[PDB]
């Protein structure tokens, strides 16, 4: 997703003023409307999710 | 870890401590605060500790010499020659542990009354049974426990009853009922408060004597240190733990800091010491009677004031002392003569001049036995207790003169 | 100073030094000594609750 | 323990109530566990988000 | 209930005056400070809250 | 059969291993019951119902049906338990073939293992054996994720090294990777690894179970994957597990003696205890709510172990139920909490009251004004002593955010404790600005405090505020101020003495209540109070209340007294809402208002000096005697006259006499003064007889025995 964002940002800022020639990495922060789960619920089945 | 007994100490010296190793069956035989005899061998254990200087060291006797590029110098040279420091420390390896002064000559071992009686010899229980049947045993115990003290009979009686103690109980709701009495002696100078406390310390097993401003909270209750060998924590018992099921004798109680008075108060409340320190938490257990001696404010007890106005003990502390004994120096020529006579007789006839009807060992056996009894309260005792309480409260009413402290 | 502003001890009901009372743009004194028909105040509390 | 990154850094201060979204993950620094007095536990790695 | 003048003064505090810095570098504060002295039942803690 | 050479090696062999497998399968299928029920059938049904992966096998019946396995199991519990787990797994798959997608592993726990060794008696004789101990959990880590079936990345070719089983006693380390044959570095692949829950608890001996001169020993246990969070610090548990030695605990590092550290691989944890569900239990709650005397029953059912103090009990019941918090708009915040302050001279059960409230309520934490408690009033941030974790130790006030903060020795707080309590009682939140933390974490507790008066005895000639070491800002934050008052009444002294001596008699370790209403058991009572799920509201009288406050103002500013204020009617509203909640009403009714008025006025009137207290007792007596029947009013008058007489007697007779008496006439006169005029039921009353009173109509005398 972040590589995709880098590409899309490239093709919407194209062309860029000189000095801004190298395309930047885009960090994709992500949010949701789901209700948070308990910190006590962080068992082992949630590892890497 | 054991340490040198007090009678062995030379002048100007701190008591030496050595660590003894207990093995397979001797392994739980010595408890903190126990006077014990250890039979075994003194051994050396290689300990890793230097930088006093390079010292004695071991190395191979084989005459090797590193080649160019591999010169046996430096750390490579020390490693190649097998060089190690010969540093040692002395450790006792005990095959057997016994109490230094056994209570019953028969055999140690759940501690029921029958277990204690079986633990004795035949003559020992002859004596225990004899003194149990002794009419006038109360007076005899008071006189044989405090021979060198003149007068102060009430203080002797109260300290004796403290030594015997009441019955602990647990309520169905979980409330714990204190079953051992605390006594505080308040008095003018030189009325022998410290002497009562010293008598009880030297008589009682599991008795600890501490003073006012010489003890920190950790040394009074509990301290935690880490086990040098394992991942666990070893708990250092303080004064109120070594006095568990015994007596803590706090002399100069009025001079104790509040940071320490709170710890005494907590132990006197719920008979425990909960410690959370240095990685471990643990609820220790302190079923200790307290024998305290306090000086009055300004040194001299003022009979025209309440007990609260005379001692700087906090109300939380005072409220949970069973008996307060005021030892006022009255300047009576007759009592001056009597006290002087007893003191001079003590100093003239040292080993004699005490004729106590029961030896301290006999009383210790007798007390270890009698502490296993849990008397009930009969119905008539209920009724009489209620009547006595009504009278005691009637003492507290108006009209009549003020008492030193309320009922 | 005492707990209730009493007019018998005016100017003695404040224990602030003169250099603090200078720092305050407005100083309000509030009393409660006497009014029978401040009873609408009772009704107001009941209404609000 | 939380691990923030490029623009998640300094987005919050101590005392903030936050809702965190992230990967429940373990530290991967090379299966070299030789701790001292404590840690009787084997196969255990430090968790973070 | 009541306390209308005090409420107006509170509104003035809430907006505040103008903070000046004179050319010599000295500053005049713009913030208003109020003191409420009164009997202990009047809603003046309520008003601070 | 059996009897090879070594039990562990005996059951490691293929023959006996497979034979044990089939024997345990047979036991699982065919151990029916004492009455033909096939307990394992519906046990597996309950397990697979809520995805529980844990099968508890009793030891008693396993020793009954198949004693050879029951002999083998303690000696070689690792292997026998592995066998049991796999046999149970395939039995379950037979019963629920779909269930194999869930956890692919059944944990056989073992209960009632016969011989229980205590923590201090564990030896190396017990190593690698299944033991039962018992103790108290002192510490407990968080649930950690432990590698279970761990896959690695060869970070030379990125091949994922196949799943390796992580044992409890050795760090799994791969050799080469099978593709590129690098011995080189590997890393856990954390996306394809599976983990299991891991928890390390410490269990010491129960302090009661420790001998006279001896310290409690402690052990570490390991909870795995279904056992985690079954224990909490302070729990007394029965722990069954393998007394385990051989993982990495051996002091080989020249630190000293070559000793082995030991752990228990927990197999089974039994918590020895009895918190709220309120399911289907609501109909009986409403049933006794219909009593129309439930209020007195509830007032009578709190602190059953404390004699007397009926008014403190009623106030504490109101505090337990509490009022209605409201915030008109978002700019005017009124609490619903009812805060109680007990100030009374010593030995009057205030500490006992606080202890009871802590027992009966959820979210109650007990703290003391001295330094004698686990939790203090003030927030701080520190490395925790035992967990070593940098934690924000939010104080006692916020730990009871929707509960009760019980503060004993309230008069003995520090300056900073007083500031904390003032902020919590005033704004209902705590403001930290300590380390780098700037936060306002909130504390909406009811504060019940116990204080001793200045000088150790309450002085009725002074106001409440001037014989307690508290400032007015603190005293004003309490809805109920209970002035506890230790006076020598022979009748109540006898009653209390009988009460406490009876308590001491019935709790003697060998062999291990006076109101018109039956007490209510604390269990349905906790549940009843927990029926605060329904809020409550009031649309009732305002002219009576307004007139009452106006009259109170005129009196309390005529007399030079503590003036009634608004907060007194707001507290009266809280107490009315609480009283309505006690009856589950959902509307304040005139009796709720009247009782709240009586309580608010009792609290406000007892806190005046003696002259003002008498005057207000007189002028407001009609408000003050609501639901206060004739029998108790008359008993109070009679006690007053008899005490007057006793003081008169003992002032110049040295002591009070026997058969203390008083005429009929003056009692009649005072009963008229309060408009009784009918004393006959008073003389026939149970309450008259109970107080050691007697009516002597021969001479119009009434007298006490003592
Ligand atoms: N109705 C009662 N009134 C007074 N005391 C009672 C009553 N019932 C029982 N008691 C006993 O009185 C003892 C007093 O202890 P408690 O700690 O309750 O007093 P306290 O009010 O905290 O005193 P202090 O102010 O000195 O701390 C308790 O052990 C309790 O068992
Ligand atoms: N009956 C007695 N009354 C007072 N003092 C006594 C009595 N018998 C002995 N003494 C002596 O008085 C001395 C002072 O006692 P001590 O307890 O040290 O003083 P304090 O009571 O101030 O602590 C002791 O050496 C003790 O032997
Ligand atoms: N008009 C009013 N005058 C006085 N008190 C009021 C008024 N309206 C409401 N109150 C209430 O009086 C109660 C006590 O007031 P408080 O805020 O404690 O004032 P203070 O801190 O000055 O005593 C508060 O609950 C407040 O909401
Ligand atoms: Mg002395
Ligand atoms: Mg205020
Ligand atoms: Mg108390
Ligand atoms: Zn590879």
């Amino acid at each position: 997703l972040e590589e995709a964002a880098k590409e899309v940002a490239d093709e919407v800022t194209r062309p860029r003023p000189s000095g801004e020639e190298v395309l930047q990495d885009i960090q994709v922060m992500l949010k949701s409307d789901a209700s948070p789960s308990s910190i006590r619920s962080l068992k082992s089945d949630m590892m890497s999710h | 870890r054991i340490q040198e007994t007090q009678a062995e100490l030379p002048r100007g010296s701190i008591p030496r401590s050595l660590e003894v190793i207990l093995r397979a069956e001797a392994v739980e035989s010595a408890q903190a605060g126990d006077k014990c005899d250890f039979t075994g061998t003194l051994i050396v254990v290689p300990d890793v500790s230097k930088l006093s200087t390079p010292g004695a060291r071991a190395e191979t006797n084989s005459r090797v010499s590193g080649v160019d590029g591999y010169e046996t110098e430096g750390i490579r040279g020390l490693r190649a020659l097998g060089v190690r420091d010969l540093s040692y420390r002395l450790v006792f390896l005990a095959c057997c542990v016994a109490p230094t002064n056994p209570r019953f000559g028969g055999k140690e071992l759940e501690q029921t009354a029958e277990s204690i009686k079986n633990q004795m010899t035949v003559k020992e229980w002859e004596k225990v049974f004899e003194m149990s049947q002794d009419k006038n045993l109360y007076h005899n115990l008071c006189t044989s426990l405090f021979p060198t003290i003149h007068g102060n009979d009430e203080v002797k009686r109260g300290v004796l009853l403290m030594l015997f103690g009441g019955v602990p109980k647990t309520t169905g709701e979980g409330t714990s009922l204190r079953g051992d009495i605390n006594v505080c002696i308040v008095g003018d100078p030189s009325t022998a408060k410290s002497q009562f406390l010293k008598h009880v310390e030297e008589f009682s097993p599991r008795a600890v004597y501490t003073s006012g401003k010489a003890s920190s909270a950790a040394g009074l209750t509990a301290a935690v240190v880490r086990d040098e060998e394992s991942h666990e924590f070893v708990i250092e018992a303080g004064a109120l733990m070594l006095a568990d099921n015994g007596v803590c004798c706090i002399d100069e109680f009025d001079k104790m800091d509040v940071r320490d008075q709170v710890a005494i108060h907590e132990a006197m409340e719920q008979q425990t010491i909960s410690i959370t320190k240095a990685g471990v938490k643990a609820t220790l257990n302190a079923r200790t009677s307290i024998l305290a001696a306090a000086n009055p404010i300004s040194g001299h007890y003022d009979r025209s004031k309440s007990l609260k106005q005379n001692i700087n003990l906090s109300a939380p502390i005072m409220s949970r002392f069973d008996l307060f004994f005021i030892l006022v120096d009255e300047c009576n020529e007759v009592t001056d003569y009597a006290i002087a006579r007893r003191i001079v007789d003590l100093h003239s006839r040292i080993e004699e001049s005490i004729d106590r009807v029961y030896s301290l060992d006999d009383i210790r056996r007798y007390l270890l036995f009698a502490r296993q009894f849990k008397p009930k309260i009969s119905k008539e005792s209920e009724d009489f207790i209620v009547e006595q309480y009504k009278h005691l409260r009637q003492r507290d009413g108006s009209g009549v003169t003020k008492s030193s402290w309320r009922i | 100073v005492f707990g209730r502003w009493d007019e018998t001890k005016g100017e003695d009901n404040i224990d602030f030094m003169p250099t603090i009372l200078s720092r305050f743009d407005m100083i309000f004194i509030v009393k409660d000594e006497h009014n029978e028909e401040r009873d609408v105040m009772l009704a107001k509390h009941v209404i609000t609750l | 323990q939380l691990y923030c990154d490029r623009y998640l850094c300094d987005k919050v201060v101590p005392g903030n109530r936050v809702t965190i979204m992230g990967i429940y993950s373990i530290k991967k620094f090379g299966l070299t566990t030789s701790r001292g007095r404590d840690r009787v536990g084997v196969g255990i790695r430090s968790s973070y988000i | 209930f009541g306390g209308t003048d005090m409420k107006k003064a509170i509104a003035c505090l809430l907006f505040g005056g103008s903070r000046k810095r004179l050319p010599d570098g000295l500053t005049r504060r713009g913030d208003i400070n109020l003191l409420m002295l009164g009997d202990p039942g009047t809603a003046k803690s309520q008003l601070l809250k | 059969d059996l009897k090879g050479h070594s039990v562990r090696e005996w059951v490691s062999m293929a023959g006996p291993r497979l034979e044990i497998h089939h024997r345990f399968k047979n036991f699982l299928r065919t151990h029916v019951d004492s009455h033909g029920h096939n307990v394992f059938k519906e046990r597996i049904s309950d397990m697979c119902k809520e995805n529980r992966e844990s099968l508890v096998v009793n030891y008693e019946d396993l020793a009954a049906r198949e004693h050879v396995l029951a002999y083998f199991l303690p000696e070689a519990p690792a292997e026998l338990l592995q066998i049991f787990d796999e046999a149970a797994l395939e039995v379950v798959l037979a019963m629920y073939p779909k269930y194999d997608r869930i956890t692919n592993h059944i944990h056989v726990r073992i209960s009632h293992l016969p011989l229980v060794e205590e923590l201090r008696s564990l030896r190396q004789l017990h190593l690698n054996q299944l033991i039962r101990t018992s103790g108290v959990v002192t510490s407990c880590t968080g649930v950690l994720p432990q590698l279970s079936m761990v896959k690695y990345n060869c970070n030379k070719c990125n091949f994922v090294l196949g799943p390796f089983c992580q044992s409890q006693n050795q760090e799994v380390k791969p050799g080469s990777c099978p593709e590129c044959q690098s011995a080189g570095p590997f890393e856990v692949n954390m996306e394809e690894t599976i983990y299991q829950n891991y928890q390390r608890i410490r269990i010491q001996e129960s302090p009661g179970k420790v001998a006279a001169g001896r310290l409690p020993r402690s052990k570490d246990a390991i909870l795995l994957a279904d056992l985690v969070d079954s224990c909490k610090p302070g729990d007394e548990i029965e722990l069954t597990g393998i007394y385990h030695n051989n993982y990495d605990g051996s002091l080989n590092t020249a630190n000293g003696f070559p000793v082995f550290a030991t752990v228990i691989l927990a197999n089974h944890v039994a918590k020895k205890d009895n918190g709220e569900l309120t399911d289907e239990d609501v109909k009986m709650i409403t049933s006794l709510s219909k009593d129309q005397q439930i209020g007195e029953k509830i007032f009578a059912s709190i602190a059953p172990s404390i004699y007397g103090h009926e008014d403190i009990k009623r106030g504490l019941a109101l505090a337990l139920f509490g009022g209605e918090p409201k915030n008109p708009g978002g700019k005017h915040k009124v609490r619903g909490d009812i805060n109680v302050l007990l100030c009374g001279d010593p030995g009057t059960a205030k500490s006992q009251f606080l202890k009871y409230i802590e027992k009966v309520s959820s979210r109650a934490i007990f703290t003391t004004g001295q330094g004698a408690s686990a939790v203090g009033l003030t927030a701080y941030v520190q490395r925790h002593p035992v967990s070593r974790e940098w934690t924000l130790e939010a104080g006692a006030l916020v730990l009871a955010d929707r509960g009760v903060c019980l503060i004993d020795e309230f008069d003995k707080m520090n300056d900073q404790d007083r500031t904390s309590i003032h902020e919590a009682m005033e704004q209902q939140s705590i403001s930290i600005s300590k380390a780098g933390i700037v936060t306002s974490l909130q504390a909406r507790c009811t504060v019940i405090a116990a204080a001793n008066p200045i000088g150790g005895r309450y002085d009725p000639s002074l106001t409440f505020s001037e014989n307690v070491d508290l400032t007015e800002p603190i005293i004003s934050r309490f809805d109920i101020l209970c002035v506890v008052r230790d006076t020598v009444d022979p009748v109540q002294d006898e009653m209390l003495a009988r009460f406490v001596v009876g308590s001491h008699v019935r709790h003697h370790p060998s062999n291990k209540g006076v109101e018109p209403l039956p007490q209510e058991v604390l269990k349905k009572y906790i549940i009843y109070a927990k029926e605060r799920v329904h809020p409550k509201l009031n649309q009732m009288d305002q002219d009576k209340v307004a007139k009452m406050y106006s009259d109170l103002r005129k009196e309390s500013m005529a007399t030079g007294s503590i003036p009634i204020t608004v907060r007194h009617i707001e507290s009266m509203i809280r107490m009315a809402e609480a009283h309505a909640r006690i009856h589950l009403r959902d509307y304040v009714i005139e009796d709720d208002v009247n009782m709240a008025i009586r309580v608010m006025l009792e609290s406000f009137i007892d806190t005046q000096k003696f002259s003002v207290m008498r005057s207000m007792r007189k002028t407001f007596a009609r408000y003050l005697s609501f639901r206060r029947d004739n029998n108790e009013l008359l008993l109070f008058i009679l006690k007053q006259l008899v005490a007057e007489q006793v003081t008169y007697q003992r002032n110049r007779f040295g002591a009070q006499q026997d058969t203390i008496e008083v005429p009929e006439k003056d009692l009649v006169d005072k009963a008229r003064q309060i408009n009784i005029h009918n004393l006959s039921a008073f003389y026939d009353s149970e309450l008259f007889r109970m107080n050691k009173f007697s009516h002597d109509l021969k001479r119009k005398m009434i007298l006490q025995q003592f």
